């Protein structure tokens, strides 16, 4: 029994071993008290402004939609501190930590990202924060891998499996088996068992609410539809939350097409997958016909969860939100485009959110309509990879 | 069924039952095949078998290289179900127990592995990631042909999963000699609840182990790590392999009488 | 003759070749009217605002100075968008340029920070942007040279002199002495003949002003001393301009002292350099006793300019600012430190600034004190650099 | 004293003066005091020489690297003046004007600057970064050591410029050919306001361009980078330089009758 829903339609669940429930039911417990404690969101409001850098802005862009009838804004999450949205929940999860009473914290990374947020929110809250990653990860990634040690965080190469994402995923599971009782596993992406899926999304839907609040001061309206990234989809539930209830909004959401969906080298499990259950849930994903477990492949290191948050394979399964590839190649133009026209760097994540937006103002020039982008992160990460493609190119 | 049977007569015969673990196919098909018909030679009274499974998160680093090295073999399901209806086709009467993912089992259709399982001749399922609480389609199904859920009774557990465990189970109570991954009381609460017999794993390496668990009351102990560490370490020595593995057997068995 | 005073006491001046003088008379004209421009500034705000990010956070140390009477507030420059301080007056600078006509910039970087700075900001406002930047320093500084590049900027490296930041500075004069007509030199420093160090100021002036509106919201009261690091002088001008008639704020800058200032190696022309006239101006400079100008050393790329600022010289010279410097070592430690217990990486210029506030800190650790460090710019781009001595040692 | 004497020469001779630039001590002190030698018994009416300076922001590619070549020859200004009180005590008449940078001038002292030039013969001083506008103390200190201030009159002027220009400089009053670094109507207003007589300089390289511009009414013409190529070009040949220069500079100054 639990205190909210684990699941979205057929989708969520909490499939972890036995001795792990008690640890998941705890948090669910002090998530659902702190959401009602002033005190809590007094605090953790204090350090997404002061600390985080709360409201991010909301770019309207004055040149790369030029020449046709569409309007695009920019949410910010660039500007955040940390360089991505990730920032926003570790805040919230440390502080659930504490006040657990948890000291030690335990975090998954591929990109590192999610990595680089946990250990700052670590070390600026007095956690001993330890990280999983996979080995392939940990060589590729070394500039976060140094940031997150810099940080004073323990980074941990996993070699089991295919050395990645996945691996590094079971392996914080593995240890928060035996030390739930002093350690909380902080997840990074709204997937894997209730109640994350749930409280990644509540400590990111900040993102949403700004829009909304931005957008209707500056053109009185709400969005035509708003556009975000989906690895695994915190950012993307993150921007689509406060805005489910209108029904005017398209909620479009983009995963990773890699070299081609035909070429089976891609990130789409929601669309292209099929319903597994693996990493504590019940949801699509990247799955061999026999039923092992896949990577994702993109350009892009941050869009490699193989698999995606159930909340929104429910909101597809329903129709409420949209989900669409973008391939590599589109993706690098967009991100090559943004840099040039508007002067902004986008990381490789987000610019898979802005080549559908692109898409959707190119096809239809003459269609009127008002986007949103959620910009996840900064690209100055992905520079040497930008480079030696067209350098290679 | 086949659970039943072996209580009894161990029951008769005042002792514990010894239960080793090792992954199908590891380190291949036909050595797998050998190394099964040694651990029940060499006394085991019942087996538990792992398919191997590209994220065993329930697993200590021994069985992840077990894995490993089955799929180095190529080990597939289909596979490792021909492996089990023959290993059953030899050995008529021990309990043969399946360690899996949740997954492997939802896959094709739940109800669709449980036949299999039942086809094949396999006496139980333990679904490592499906704790009671998402248990409902699998124990259903597990029923339904013939086949007993195993549940997991962890050490920090309490009386309302120790009723649970008591009535969704079958086959035998997995007591849980810890918290982690593989590498007292509960015991009597559970025989009060007329759950199946209990069984202990996670840690069980040395036979005076046996003999604790079976005098604490448990109906015996299960042990895999302890077993595929043998199985690596004599990788290029395959009879030596089978000769030790006898070895651990026979003494570990020989604690439970 | 000129609209504005070109001189600080003594510092300053428009010592450029008679060729020059109609466009800097033109640039004080132009700055002149639009100062006083309500639409000007109405555009300023607006892309400071929702472009850049404005306004930055001012955090609070909440680890750092515990166990003493300090407490340190950081002003974050490290969020605005491109990384650093210099984002808030290329945009001003950029509209400048456009109020004049003209279409096409010129700018000057050492470290790469104001070359993209100036890039960004042409992209976003439709100007052709060229950089001079000294061989030595695109030679270590390819990630920035590939940035201003991917923004659609002209990189030309200089090979004249010690071809580094002060040949850098000559050829955009150079360049400029025969393109004024259709280009605007966008000096990145509160440095240089009048105008720029005026202009410079009052377009990064918001660094101060919102500081103050900041801490007297969390304090109620001014700080006791603001610090900031010293290369040319805009982020500490930018910091310090609010305050200076406040006469109870300190205001602290540190300059570069690089090996020690015993060894001749540093970057601190105010407190250990002589008069003289280069770059347009009367200031302080790194010389040879001929009178050869020479470069400044420091393990940061970005106090690299070999003078400073006439109005830096000027407040010291009538006591109403204090300047310090800082070593390579004393600047690596704060910059470990505040990585470590507070989760930010600062730019090693501005780890300048936060050694010197923990030197006020540690030396009397029971003087009750409010201070200030205009944290410039974030750190990520000097890691590399942090890692390889770390692991040198 | 000696343009003076120089200008009144000329007008009498109906000739306009060809005054060429070197850089001192390029590509090094003897060599130099050679070049110079050169350029005077060639046909040089007055001489322009720049002291090296770390930053010649007024300078084209040719001249920088004429910078460059004599800091590689280890050339400093006090050895600028040692080679300037020989090249007066050898040549007692010929105008000899300075190129220089500000702060060279500043650094130990305007007026002391300014004395030393007196004391080894120099006749003007041209201080390329200092314009009209921060001019004061630098005319000042010129004056005072009767050495005239070079003023630049840039094509891109107007009548207050003009006037200034006319009133503050003394010697000659350099003429810009146009606007950038080293690589009219104007001349009749210098005339008008009693302005030192004219010299163009910049972009001047060939005979036609000095007799083009003593037809404008200019007193003559400046060339100094056509001159430095002539240098670079024949480093490894010292003699053949010396002979370049003396067919340049004697065509040139042929113009210029
Ligand atoms: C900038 C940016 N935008 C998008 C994503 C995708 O994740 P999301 O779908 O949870 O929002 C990531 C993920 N990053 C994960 C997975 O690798 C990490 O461990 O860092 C990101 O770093
Ligand atoms: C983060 C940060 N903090 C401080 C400074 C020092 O300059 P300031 O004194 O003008 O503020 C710089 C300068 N950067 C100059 C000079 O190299 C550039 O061309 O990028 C900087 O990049
Ligand atoms: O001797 P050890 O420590 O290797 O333990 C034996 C391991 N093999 S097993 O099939 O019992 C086994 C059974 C259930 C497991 O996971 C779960 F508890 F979460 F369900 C893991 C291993
Ligand atoms: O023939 P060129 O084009 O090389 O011109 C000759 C160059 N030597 S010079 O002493 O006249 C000379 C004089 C003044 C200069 O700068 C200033 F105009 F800003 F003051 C630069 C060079
Ligand atoms: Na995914
Ligand atoms: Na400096």
């Amino acid at each position: 029994t639990t205190l909210l829903n684990p699941y979205f339609g057929e989708f969520g669940g909490m499939y972890v071993p036995q001795i792990l429930m008690p640890a998941l039911n705890q948090l669910e417990e002090a998530f659902v008290s702190a959401q009602k404690d002033p005190e809590f969101q007094a605090q953790f409001a204090d350090l997404l402004k002061n600390y985080a850098g709360r409201p991010t802005a909301l770019t309207k862009c004055q040149n790369i939609t030029a020449g046709t009838r569409t309007t695009l804004y920019l949410k910010r999450e660039d500007l955040l501190h940390g360089g991505a949205h990730k920032t926003n929940q570790v805040l919230g999860q440390a502080l659930l930590a504490k006040r657990m009473g948890k000291s030690e914290i335990i975090a998954e990374t591929g990109a590192g990202q999610h990595g680089v947020a946990s250990a700052l929110a670590s070390a600026l809250l007095g956690l001993k924060c330890r990280i999983y990653m996979g080995a392939k990860d940990v060589e590729r990634q070394s500039p976060n891998v140094f940031r997150m040690r810099l940080m004073g965080a323990e980074v941990i190469p996993v070699h089991s499996g295919s050395a990645t994402l996945k691996d590094a995923c079971n392996e914080a599971l593995r240890d928060w088996s035996g030390s739930y009782e002093t350690a909380h596993y902080m997840l990074g992406t709204a997937a894997g068992p209730h109640p994350y899926p749930t409280i990644v999304r509540e400590f990111q839907r900040m993102i949403g609410e700004e829009t909304k609040a931005q957008i209707l001061d500056k053109e009185g309206r709400l969005p035509d539809a708003v556009i975000a990234c989906v690895g695994g989809g915190s950012n993307a539930i993150g921007m689509f939350a406060d805005f489910i209830n209108d029904t005017s909004v398209g909620l479009i959401g983009v995963e990773p097409g890699g070299h081609g969906i035909e070429t089976g080298e891609h990130g789409a499990p929601l669309k292209h997958g099929r319903v597994g259950i693996y990493f504590g849930m019940k949801a699509p994903m990247m799955q061999t016909a026999d039923g092992q477990i896949e990577e994702s492949y993109s350009i892009s290191a941050g869009l490699d969860f193989p698999s995606v948050g159930p909340q929104h394979a429910y909101l597809n399964s329903i129709g409420r939100a949209d989900y669409v590839s973008i391939t590599d190649d589109e993706a690098l133009e967009a991100f090559k485009t943004l840099c040039r026209h508007e002067g902004i760097i986008p990381a490789l994540e987000s610019s898979h959110a802005l080549a559908h937006a692109l898409k959707m103002m190119r096809e239809q020039p003459e269609k009127e309509q008002l986007l949103v982008v959620n910009l996840s992160g900064r690209g100055d990460k992905d520079i040497f990879t930008v480079h030696d493609i067209l350098k290679a190119r | 069924e086949r659970y039943e049977n072996l209580f009894a007569q161990l029951n008769d015969r005042r002792e514990g039952a010894f239960v080793p673990f090792v992954t199908l196919g590891d380190p291949g098909i036909e050595q797998s095949l050998k190394i099964i018909d040694t651990l029940i030679d060499a006394g085991a009274d019942a087996l538990e078998l792992g398919v191997p499974f590209s994220d065993p998160l329930a697993d200590g680093p021994t069985i992840q290289n077990a894995n490993l090295r089955a799929f180095a073999a190529g080990v597939t399901p289909a596979q490792c179900f021909e492996m089990l209806a023959l290993i059953r086709e030899k050995h008529p009467t021990i309990p043969i127990g399946l360690l899996m993912y949740a997954n492997l089992v939802f896959n094709n259709g739940i109800d669709a592995f449980y036949a299999r399982c039942e086809q094949v001749g396999v006496d139980s399922v333990l679904v490592a990631d499906v704790p009671v609480e998402e248990s409902a389609p699998f124990r259903q199904a597990a029923l339904r042909h013939n086949i007993a859920p195993i549940f997991i009774c962890p050490p920090n557990a309490d009386d309302d999963l120790l009723r649970q465990v008591a009535s969704y189970g079958r086959g035998y109570t997995y007591l849980l000699s810890r918290s982690g991954v593989t590498g007292h009381h509960l015991i009597e609460k559970l025989k009060e609840y007329h759950a199946a017999p209990a069984l202990q794993g996670f840690g069980i390496s040395s036979p005076e182990q046996v003999s604790a668990a079976v005098r604490a009351g448990a109906a015996g102990a299960i042990s895999g790590s302890a077993i595929v560490k043998i199985i690596e370490k004599n990788l290029a020595s395959p009879k030596q392999m089978l000769a030790e593995l006898r070895s651990f057997v026979s003494a570990m068995k020989a604690a439970s009488r």
